[PDB]
RNA sequence: UGUAACGGGGCUAAACCAUGCACCGAAGCUGCGGCAGCGACGCUUAUGCGUUGUUGGGUAGGGGAGCGUUCUGUAAGCCUGCGAAGGUGUGCUGUGAGGCAUGCUGGAGGUAUCAGAAGUGCGAAUGCUGACAUAAGUAACGAUAAAGCGGGUGAAAAGCCC
RNA sequence: CCCGGCGAGGGGAGUGAAAAAGAACCUGAAACCGUGUACGUACAAGCAGUGGGAGCACGCUUAGGCGUGUGACUGCGUACC
């Protein structure tokens, strides 16, 4: 029973091109390049769902460091004081507190300094 | 009211016509006939005839007096291309693709 | 495939893919790779397998009360109207009628009714027994059917 | 010499950005018949700078 | 309106022996 | 005012009336949930940095909805090694609204 | 809760003036590069320029340790064959003083549009006077 | 019981191994024949 | 071919040696969810239950379970001119192949469920056929014997007629 | 009927359920080539994407903010067979 693959093959091609929208040149018009582009994009997405965490954590560590050095202490010493003082605040928050409510972040500095002393 | 005119299977490639078509986009009709008249291309003659045809359409079939009219679109699309054969050298043959175009002129006094 | 066995062009020297025959399945209007031949799809069933399935079907028909046994089933004339009147009295629309011996009156009456089929006792088949909504078989047909199934 | 990769439509359109023709900026009006013509050229009726030069 | 195609091909070049 | 609490292995800084998205809780959609593990309560100028877990910390929240987040496609493919793999994932979430912070 | 991001429109940039007399070149350049990036601010964002404008006075009196005055060599290529050129530390400080701090600083920032954007935020003067009194720069002790 | 409600017994009909029909299939692009041996050639393989 | 024997800058410590106490640093580990495989249990077990313990990189290759396309019975049924198939969008949905529904074009088919049979799934083979690009408005327009003008016809004449 | 060369072609009118069936006539996809609109682009280096992300445009909501298009800038990243 001769089967014509036109309908199903067309559906497969069209589905791939839908995820390739916005790509430059032939990457959004031609199936051969679009197919390679979408699969390659999936590789990037898998790898970067871990790299996102990395880059984010990095950025935070930088803002907390700037605020701590603005208060007269280094990041490495600042973290040690919180650990000695049984404080479990996380990095993402501390960076948010450092930028949005500086008085509470300043209050944190004395507790860390006191535990170190 | 928008009135359209077409010249299909015009004996000129779309690439050559587009140079003239981009010259007259957005201009007054009276200016457009002047530029096309003193434009040294045969493709200018084809577009001028279609523009003149569109003016006669706007004037007679549809309403519109004169002056106020102005060209708003002049998109020119490709047309079916005949495929002749030109013998080359050492037996080689080539597919001479004589191309054609579709001149369209849309004018609205708005 | 009708055509010549000539090589379309020499093997090496031209700037195109190697070709060997105009009838290649890759080529347009070429041959079919695994072309079909006249086939015989009939399978073998053991006599016991056929009889075992028939007994299973008949037992299930009794269980769901789709089997009706009557003493006689006949029509005086070969008239479709007469048969239609008889089935309406018995409240039957989609029915298979099995008789002990073939009756010309019943066979002619049922020929133009697609919902009813008339068969002889030794002419039953598994597909018809399942296809029809209800099956009506006469009492005398039970005697031959029982002894041919043992 | 021959191409190693196919140039794109972007590059083709970008390259043709200098092929555009330039229109005549303005015509001149004959002082007698009043028709428009190319500068330093005779009119279609045979006038030039207000004087008939061609009898027809 | 009856165009066609034809190709025979020819073979020649230099030497590659060193 | 605002407070910081840890719920699902992660910490969130929330204020009264805010809607915050958390990991899925096994609580019916119309119900009240109590978070007694409050880490830090800030009242604008005076804070209570729990060391750890402020003693008088009570977070009052109202469960709003349960749902699945945006679809994420996992694509694994090793080039030239005749290997490929694709997979979808939707993460369950619970949306709660903070109704009261009491110290 | 999305992480805070500095807005380039609403970022506040301040003006500082730094005197480079007698300070070690690399140790001084690090503080400028740090402050040009904005690493000293809690609103620091890697893709946003949050740094400050820095004016450097007395660029000709910067000091280096060891024998680096005569042994450290600055190479550059003109792109033409044989166009390799070199200048010693003293000679550049004489001919074109400012050219020693800026190259070190430009090489000390990230490479890209922001690194070039931070670089522009550096006004280096060989002498002791600057023409930016309208910005009221604040003295910064390196 | 109807002719469109009948099923085979479990495990009485196993599927095939139509090869070279996709990376996912598991038998694609070589059909279980390995790489360029006698068994991979059309009509290839040694006699009994 | 250019510094080119710190990645670069720069460094007299921002080097080296010896002690410490910090921090950063992976898809490792731990948290908090989800899916799946497997093992002996508690009740109950073709089903399944706070199960629990533990496992889930992968070529050749082996095993298992599925999705979708044409066509056969179910089906003189079902859906459909109050709009079929196909086409083109959008939304929703499943672990995946996919599915559902809708706006629009299109105009008449289509077809549940579960069974069966296959010319059952394409990106590659200097694959085949057709269509369309690219180079490209580039080369070339076929002997360097040579053309010029007036008038005519014509919508239009360097090329036609005189 | 009108433009045009007593053309080609087209615009009306009319036929027809439909010319979104006009004889290059069912449907009419894709490559490819255009016109319009929104955003981005002339100090800027690389498989051209991905994660983050301002600004702009636009659709809902009522200021909870979401959605769509685009995407400066940034981390990481050298097609497939
Ligand atoms: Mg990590
Ligand atoms: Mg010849
Ligand atoms: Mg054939
Ligand atoms: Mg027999
Ligand atoms: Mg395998
Ligand atoms: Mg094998
Ligand atoms: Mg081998
Ligand atoms: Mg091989
Ligand atoms: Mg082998
Ligand atoms: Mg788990
Ligand atoms: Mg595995
Ligand atoms: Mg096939
Ligand atoms: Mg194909
Ligand atoms: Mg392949
Ligand atoms: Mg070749
Ligand atoms: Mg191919
Ligand atoms: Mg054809
Ligand atoms: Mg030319
Ligand atoms: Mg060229
Ligand atoms: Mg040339
Ligand atoms: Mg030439
Ligand atoms: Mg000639
Ligand atoms: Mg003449
Ligand atoms: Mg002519
Ligand atoms: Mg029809
Ligand atoms: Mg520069
Ligand atoms: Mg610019
Ligand atoms: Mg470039
Ligand atoms: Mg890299
Ligand atoms: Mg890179």
């Amino acid at each position: 029973a001769r089967v014509k693959r036109g309908v199903i093959a067309r559906a497969r091609h069209k589905k791939i091109l839908k995820q390739a929208k916005g790509y430059y040149g032939a990457r959004s018009r031609v199936y051969r390049v679009a197919f390679q582009a979408v699969i390659k994009a999936g590789q990037y997405a898998y790898r970067d769902r871990r790299q996102r965490k990395r880059q984010f954590r990095q950025l935070w560590i930088a803002r907390i460091n700037a605020a701590a050095r603005q208060n007269g202490i280094s990041y490495s010493k600042f973290i040690n004081g919180l650990k000695k003082a049984s404080v479990e605040i996380d990095r993402k928050i501390l960076a948010d507190i450092a930028v949005f409510d500086k008085v509470a972040f300043t209050a944190l500095v004395e507790k860390a300094k006191a535990a170190l002393a | 009211m928008e009135t359209i005119a077409k010249h299909r299977h015009a004996r000129s490639s779309a690439q050559k016509v587009r140079l003239v078509a981009d010259l007259i986009r957005g201009k007054k009709v009276s200016q457009a006939l002047d530029i096309l008249t003193y434009t040294n291309k045969k493709a200018a003659v084809l577009v001028k005839k279609v523009l003149e045809s569109a003016i006669a359409n706007a004037e007679h079939n549809d309403g519109a007096d004169i002056d106020d009219l102005k060209v708003t679109k002049i998109f020119v699309d490709e047309g079916p291309s005949m495929k002749r054969i030109m013998p080359r050298a050492k037996g080689r043959a080539d597919r001479i693709l004589k191309r054609t175009s579709h001149i369209t002129v849309v004018v609205s006094d708005r | 495939v009708t055509g010549s066995g000539k090589k379309p062009w020499r093997q090496k020297g031209t700037g195109r893919a190697r070709s060997g025959s105009i009838k290649s399945p890759i080529w347009r209007s070429g041959g079919v790779t695994f072309a079909a031949r006249p086939q015989d799809h009939s399978q073998k069933v053991n006599k016991k397998m056929y009889r075992g399935a028939l007994k299973s079907i008949l037992s299930e028909l009794v269980r769901q009360d789709r089997l009706i046994v009557v003493e006689k089933f006949s029509v005086e004339a070969p008239k479709t109207k007469l048969l239609a009147q008889k089935l309406k009295d018995m409240a039957l629309e989609d029915v298979l009628i099995i008789t002990g011996e073939l009756d010309e009156n019943l066979f002619l009456a049922a020929r133009n009714l697609h919902k009813v089929d008339v068969r002889d006792a030794t002419g039953i088949d598994p597909v018809s027994l399942i296809a029809f909504d209800k099956v009506v078989m006469t009492a005398d047909a039970v005697k031959q059917v029982e002894e041919m199934l043992a | 010499a021959v191409q190693q990769n196919k140039p794109t439509r972007s590059k083709r359109g970008m390259r043709r950005s200098h092929d555009a023709l330039t229109a005549v900026t303005s015509l001149s009006v004959d002082k007698t018949s009043g028709e428009k013509h190319l500068r330093h050229h005779i009119t279609a009726d045979g006038y030039y700078r207000g004087r008939k030069v061609i009898a027809k | 309106x009856x165009x066609x195609x034809x190709x025979x091909x020819x073979x020649x070049x230099t030497a590659s022996f060193v | 005012m605002y407070a910081v609490f840890q719920s699902g292995g992660k910490q969130h800084r929330v204020s009264e009336g805010q809607t915050v998205r958390l990991e899925k809780l096994d609580i019916a959609t119309g119900e009240t949930v109590e978070f007694a593990e409050v880490l830090m309560i800030a009242n604008g100028e005076e804070v209570k940095i729990g060391v750890p877990f402020v003693d008088g910390g009570v977070i009052k929240a109202e469960v709003v909805a349960h749902g699945r987040g945006e679809k994420v496609k996992i694509v694994k493919f090793r080039r030239r090694k005749h290997y490929r793999k694709q997979q979808g994932h939707r993460q369950w979430f619970t949306d709660v609204k903070i109704t009261g912070i009491s110290a | 809760m999305k992480t805070f991001t500095a807005k380039p429109e609403t970022v506040k940039r301040d003006w500082y003036v730094v005197d480079a007399t007698g300070k070690t070149l690399g140790r001084l350049a690090t503080e400028l590069a740090r402050r040009l990036r904005g690493k000293h601010k809690a609103e620091y964002t890697p893709h946003v320029d949050t740094g400050d404008y820095i004016i450097v006075l007395n660029a000709d009196k910067v000091a280096v340790t060891g024998n680096k005055r005569t042994d450290k060599v600055y190479y550059h290529h003109t792109g033409h064959i044989g166009g390799i050129k070199q200048a010693t530390f003293e000679e550049m400080i004489a001919r074109r003083p400012e050219r020693v701090i800026e190259i070190a600083v430009k090489g000390m920032l990230p490479k890209g549009p922001l690194g070039r954007a931070m670089f522009r935020k550096l006004k280096v003067y060989a002498g002791n006077e600057h023409n930016h009194a309208a910005q009221q720069p604040q003295v910064l002790d390196i | 019981m109807r002719l469109n409600t009948l099923s085979p017994a479990e495990g009485s009909k196993k599927a095939g191994k139509r090869l070279g029909r996709g990376i996912g299939s598991g038998l694609g692009k070589t059909g279980g024949r390995g790489h360029k041996g006698q068994k991979s050639r059309s009509g290839g393989g040694v006699r009994r």
